[PDB]
RNA sequence: AAGAAAACUGCCGAUAAGGUCUUCAAAAA
RNA sequence: GGUACACGAAAAACCUUACCUAGACUUGACAUCCUUGGCAAAAUUAUGGAAACAUAAUGGAGGUUAACCGAGUGACAGGUGGUGCAUGGUUGUCGUCAGCUCGUGUCGUGAGAUGUUGGGUUAAGUCCCGCAACGAGCGCAACCCUUAUCGUUAGUUACAUUGUCUAGCGAGACUGCUAAUGCAAAUUGGAGGAAGGAAGGGAUGACGUCAAAUCAUCAUGCCCCUUAUGUCUAGGGCUGCAAACGUGCUACAAUGGCCAAUACAAACAGUCGCCAGCUUGUAAAAGUGAGCAAAUCUGUAAAGUUGGUCUCAGUUCGGAUUGAGGGCUGCAAUUCGUCCUCAUGAAGUCGGAAUCACUAGUAAUCGCGAAUCAGCUAUGUCGCGGUGAAUACGUUCUCG
């Protein structure tokens, strides 16, 4: 029960405190990025790859 | 470009490519123990020979069979003896010594043959020879048995040189 | 032991990104993030025979621009144009009409030393049951005479069927992974057996770039003779 | 100048069964 | 076990949710392919409703079907269902330890040896010598970022006690010079220098081991369910409780408690937000309300300094537990949000056998910020600065 979780979370709901914020590319509910509606693990495979821009690795 | 092509599937297994003449004679899989796990290596003992009168043998090891294949074939290239045929049998009844294992070769008539089985069948057709006794009295370790077969047909003394050396006429009783 | 992912190690450095926008609020970082892959995952995983090695994006507040390199763009293009125009409309679908599109398909030189194609070609062979040392070695060593510096192909899997999964590499010269300053191209493809799933993993070394800039400049996409 | 220099001892027992893993070189336009 | 236990989970009231009880659905809440039309889905107001859902309404953007709205329709969709001992991918561990191998050659009937072991030097298989070995690859090192001095460009939203500060480029440190001893690498000392012999920190982690971890991110072979292991909704549950362990917070106190005045940061963040000021309130907060899309406006720095008081007590320590009244978020705070005020005042006075971390701006300690987030006893996590130590004789023992 993947999928309909995440058509449900797209449809609007009746209540405002009933709207959570899953990943847009898998459906993962926790560890989300709201700076970028992506989850932990799909900001890996883009920041590896060049898709989002200005994502570079950090050395302090 | 029009490069034809009808019927038929792909490449499928023609080969051919070979020369002089050989025969892979064994494939053992040698192994040594490491820090962790098992380092594996194929060995392969290939016999090469033109059929004609040169023959030789190599061993060789590889982390794969190509590797170790192609190393045993340039190692017999290497290392090939010359050998003289009679009437195309061996001339004189010979015993091949190496280690524990014992190699018994005789004449034979135009005939009855390679009479031979295992490393020595696959030296005989290696080397030219068409009939020939052989028995196996000793080890079945194909490397001491190429290594008995070979000692045995190098020690082979030719019908001329004998009686030249032997103040004797060519081969005249 | 794990290794940090080649491309994602050299990224800002030598490397430039491959979208390069900028958004106007968080909700539309994340829209203009999850399209591109859309549009980039439909270049790639069909339309494959035409050898697409890579495809950038450049986006602004409402201009969308797609470079495209290819090896054979007769696909992409089509019969007398057709199959360029049915590809943008599923662009066009995919981020909306408001916008323009601008298609530019490129024509790609030096095709060999880009670590996609030849990982799609590996993977091609495998599912065609075509065994795995002859495809790996007949691949590398056309690769090797093309004029590049070593490759190594892990291909880690239910190798030829087995059950129990192996794993086999191929190096052939000096590949220094640990260093900055080399021109390293990295890619992955999942070959889709009838067995299960087999991960070929290509790593091709394209000389030295004292360059500190990022890309600014085609890498293996320069056309040379 | 011919030196040497010296061991020293507490105690310290055991680890259920059967078990992978090398597929292959035929060789390659 | 090390390598699980403030772990997945960077936010369980509803939602999340995968669980239980119930009320409902069946090419289905989502998708394609096909014959076929589009002259809608929404949202919202009614009635019945725990809400799913039904019966009635405005019949709805648009664009003539583009997308979708449907009908017909069987292939099918679907599974956080099983198998991480089928896997891909990703990761822990030895370990940032210094290793792991190959080509050619030589020796050995052979597994195999050689190089990779000897002598010096390092953090290093780092380098130099020797050497039946000669070379090579991966690892090591450097190239990358940051901090430490300076030059140059720029001067607002910084500075404006005039050259700080911010960020672009560059210079600078190279065992570069000298002394000692070594064949040579190289070691030590000295000079100058902001910086001296990997100047501090970070990213960077070889072959492999543990069938190490994950089918519950995703993907996937195979097996299993298909009017049900699929779907929607309301309520419960993940928050229990004779107990045990792990990781943290608060303490047992005058190196302190309470009150008043008061000085000195860095980094980050901010328009459903930061919220200045003002008014009300014992307070959490409410109202008004500018300023700031930000070097401009906002997010009170605390330890620290001075003064007063407490006089060693289960206390002006310690805050648990319990009762009541308030404030905020949210449909909704009982199961199960936190904050404030009042009331009470458990244990605990340095903690047995045994154990953990740490070699400088480090340990200890004091605040500040950010992530997920409507709100959250996150005392958690990731960061930033203020103050700021003690010790290393040595490898006999101990672990690796
Ligand atoms: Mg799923
Ligand atoms: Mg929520
Ligand atoms: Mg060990
Ligand atoms: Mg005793
Ligand atoms: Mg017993
Ligand atoms: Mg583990
Ligand atoms: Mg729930
Ligand atoms: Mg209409
Ligand atoms: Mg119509
Ligand atoms: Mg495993
Ligand atoms: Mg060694
Ligand atoms: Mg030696
Ligand atoms: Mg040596
Ligand atoms: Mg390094
Ligand atoms: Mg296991
Ligand atoms: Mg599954
Ligand atoms: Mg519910
Ligand atoms: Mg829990
Ligand atoms: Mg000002
Ligand atoms: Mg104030
Ligand atoms: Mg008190
Ligand atoms: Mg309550
Ligand atoms: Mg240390
Ligand atoms: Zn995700």
């Amino acid at each position: 029960a993947k999928k309909s979780l995440k058509v449900k979370q797209t449809r609007i709901p009746k209540f405002a405190v009933r709207a959570y914020t899953r990943c847009q590319r898998c459906g993962r509910a926790r560890a989300v990025l709201s700076h970028f509606g992506v989850c932990r693990l799909c900001f890996r495979e883009l920041a590896y790859a060049g898709a989002i821009p200005g994502v570079k690795k950090a050395s302090w | 470009g029009h490069n034809r092509n009808n019927q038929n599937r792909r490449f499928q297994k023609p080969a051919f490519k070979s020369e002089f003449e050989e025969r892979i004679v064994k494939l053992k899989r040698i192994s040594k123990t490491t820090k962790g796990g098992r380092n594996m290596r194929f060995s392969v003992l290939v016999v090469v020979g033109n059929r004609k009168g040169k023959i030789g043998y190599g061993i060789a090891k590889a982390l794969e069979v190509p590797n170790a294949i192609k190393k045993a074939i340039k190692a017999a290239h290497n290392s090939l003896h010359t050998i003289e045929i009679h009437k195309g049998s061996i001339y004189h009844e010979v015993i091949g010594r190496s280690g524990a294992s014992r190699v018994l070769l005789k004449p034979a008539p135009q005939g009855t043959g390679i009479i031979a089985g295992g490393a020595i069948r696959a030296i005989i057709e290696l080397a030219g020879y068409s009939d020939i006794y052989t028995k196996n009295l000793g080890r079945n370790t194909p490397i001491n048995m190429i290594h008995a077969t070979m000692d045995g047909i190098l020690k082979q003394l030719s019908p001329r040189r004998v009686a030249i050396l032997r103040n004797k006429n060519l081969n005249e009783l | 032991g794990q290794k940090v992912n080649s491309n994602g190690l050299r990224f800002g450095i030598n490397k430039n990104w491959i979208s390069r926008w900028t958004a106007n609020s968080h909700a539309q970082t994340a829209k203009w993030l999850i399209e591109d892959e859309k549009i980039r995952n439909l270049f790639f995983v069909n339309y494959r025979n035409a050898q697409v090695s890579n495809v950038e994006i450049e986006r602004t507040q409402a201009t969308v621009d797609v470079f495209v390199y290819a090896a054979q763009p007769a696909f992409l293009i089509g019969s007398e144009n057709k199959n360029i125009q049915k590809i943008t409309k599923q662009i066009k679908q995919i981020i909306g009409r408001t916008t323009n599109l601008d298609l530019t398909i490129n024509e790609i030189g030096s095709p060999m030393l880009s670590a996609r194609i030849i990982a799609r070609d590996l993977a091609n062979a495998i599912e065609a049951r075509v065994p795995l040392r002859t495809a790996m070695r007949q691949s590398l060593i056309k690769v090797l005479k093309a004029g590049a510096n070593g490759i190594k192909v892990l291909v880690s899997g239910r190798l030829n069927g087995a059950e129990i999964a192996r794993d086999k590499m191929y190096i052939e010269g000096n590949m220094p992974l640990s260093t900055l300053r080399a021109d390293i191209d990295y890619a992955l493809e999942k070959a889709q057996t009838t067995y299960g799933v087999i991960g070929v993993k290509v790593w091709i070394n394209r000389g030295m770039i004292y360059t500190k800039g990022l890309n600014r400049t085609p890498a293996h996409i320069l056309h040379p003779q």
